[PDB]
């Protein structure tokens, strides 16, 4: 999913 | 990495029956936003995967309700309630919450169906092939099940080994059958040194091995 | 309506750098999406290579790639591209460009096969595999096309420019001892049709810029 994990 | 493990790695489904694949992760796929980012993809041969499920139980637009996803935390399960012939292929689970992104190794799904004896054909080389320097005689087994079969090449009655190559298709999306080609390659010198070419097919659906032949010229 | 297409070379020498470009149509690259590259060695699993964001956040790549990957985006041309340095045979695979969106990987490209080898490109020879009357198995006969001595993968085979689809089997290519590939594409067809309908195999090998349309008909004495 886009944006989930670099948060 | 977050290691994803699928089980089983090879799953043969029985018609009229449900089917179940399991996918387990080394860490929880629960994100801090409360959502679980697990996805299920289907890949038919020679094309990219198709997105079936994201967010373990939500269906992607256009995916039929017969595909279902369940699970929590590290345990996830994809079920195909009642299969179609087109549903052969490789199925992958993938987490979209942790970096690096990871996928399962994939579960290969093949269907069980009624046995069928192969339709056998032999193709002698065209004259262009004979002129070309090398010659390829082809023996084709079309539309058989199950996958196991044996092809033997016989030239002028004697078994010939070590010059043949086999290639098998994937389970057909229409009638869930397999097909096989055996190509025998010789020099034109070797090709014209003999007269009769045959392939003898042994298969479960044949009461006796079936031989197809031709005469050179 | 979103479509992505990969383009580039089909052959790269080892230790060189692999460049691949994914063109996106149907949506602007400047959206809330991670434009990603993922590779798959043939007949094996998927390896996630990385992504470039449509916003301003930095790209992230797979640590397994050993700091060989650069993923770039070009808003003006609306495309994104992969540069992978110091390739080896292990980097020979099928490369997919995809869009990781608010759901998950939404859309994938058809896949592009990159082969890492030193060998020289060669176009294929196409020979007809003709049906015969001595070989009729009931009411249907089979005919086909043999595609020999080409490099590298892949070739595409259609029948009657795509009009004929049912009953066609294009077999996996088998690698000869020469280092070249060979495959066969066959089709079953009512033997009655043999008298009236003409059957043409269309072979395409883009790496060698070869396109061959060959009609398969029974022998002149048959």
């Amino acid at each position: 999913a886009v944006g989930i994990g670099a948060v | 990495d977050v290691v994803m493990t699928q089980s089983p790695l090879s799953l043969s489904i029985t018609p009229g029956q449900p089917a179940s694949i399991s996918c387990r992760s080394s860490q929880s796929l629960v994100h801090s936003d409360g959502k679980t980012y697990l996805s299920w993809y289907q890949q038919k041969p020679g094309q990219p995967p198709r997105l079936l499920i994201y967010q373990v139980s939500n269906w992607y637009s256009g995916v039929p309700d017969r595909f279902s996803g369940s699970g929590t935390g590290t345990n996830f399960t994809l079920k195909i309630s009642r299969v179609e012939a087109a549903d052969v292929g490789v199925y992958y689970c993938g987490q979209g919450v942790h970096l690096p992104r990871t996928f399962g190794q994939g579960t290969k799904v093949d269907i069980k169906r009624t046995v069928a004896a192969p339709s056998v054909f032999i193709f002698p080389p065209s004259e262009d092939q004979v002129k070309s320097g090398t010659v390829s005689v082809v023996c084709l087994l079309n539309n058989f099940y199950p996958r196991e079969a044996s092809v033997k090449w016989k030239v002028d009655g004697v078994l010939k080994t070590g010059n043949s190559q086999e290639s098998v298709t994937e389970q057909d999306s229409k009638d869930n059958t397999y097909s096989l080609s055996s190509t025998l390659t010789l020099s034109n010198t070797d090709y014209q040194s003999h007269n009769v070419y045959a392939c003898e097919v042994t298969h479960q659906g044949l009461s006796s091995p079936v031989t197809k032949s031709f005469n050179r010229g | 309506q979103v479509q992505l297409v990969e383009s580039g070379p089909g052959l790269v020498r080892p230790s060189e750098t692999l460049s691949l470009t994914c063109a996106v149509s149907g949506a602007s690259i400047r959206t809330k999406a991670w434009w990603s590259w993922i590779r798959q060695p043939p007949g094996k699993g998927l390896e996630w290579i990385g992504y470039v964001s449509g916003g301003w956040d930095l790209p992230n790549y797979n640590p397994s790639l050993k700091n060989r990957v650069i993923i770039l985006k070009d808003t003006s041309l609306n495309q994104f591209s992969l540069r992978l340095t110091s390739v080896t045979a292990a980097d020979t695979a099928l490369y997919y460009c995809a869009r990781e969106g608010p759901e998950d990987f939404d859309v994938w490209g058809p896949g592009f096969l990159v082969t890492v080898s030193s060998a020289s490109t060669k176009g294929p020879s196409v020979f007809p595999l003709a049906p015969s009357s001595k070989s009729t198995s009931g009411g249907t006969a089979a005919l086909g096309c043999l595609v020999k001595d080409y490099f590298p993968e892949p070739v595409t085979v259609s029948w009657n420019s795509g009009a004929l689809t049912s009953g066609v089997h294009t077999f996996p290519a088998v690698l000869q001892s020469s280092g070249l590939y060979s495959l066969s594409s066959v089709v079953t067809v009512p033997s009655s049709s043999l008298g009236t309908q003409t059957y043409i195999c269309n072979v395409n090998h883009k790496p060698s810029n070869t396109k061959v349309d060959k009609k398969v008909e029974p022998k002149s004495c048959d």
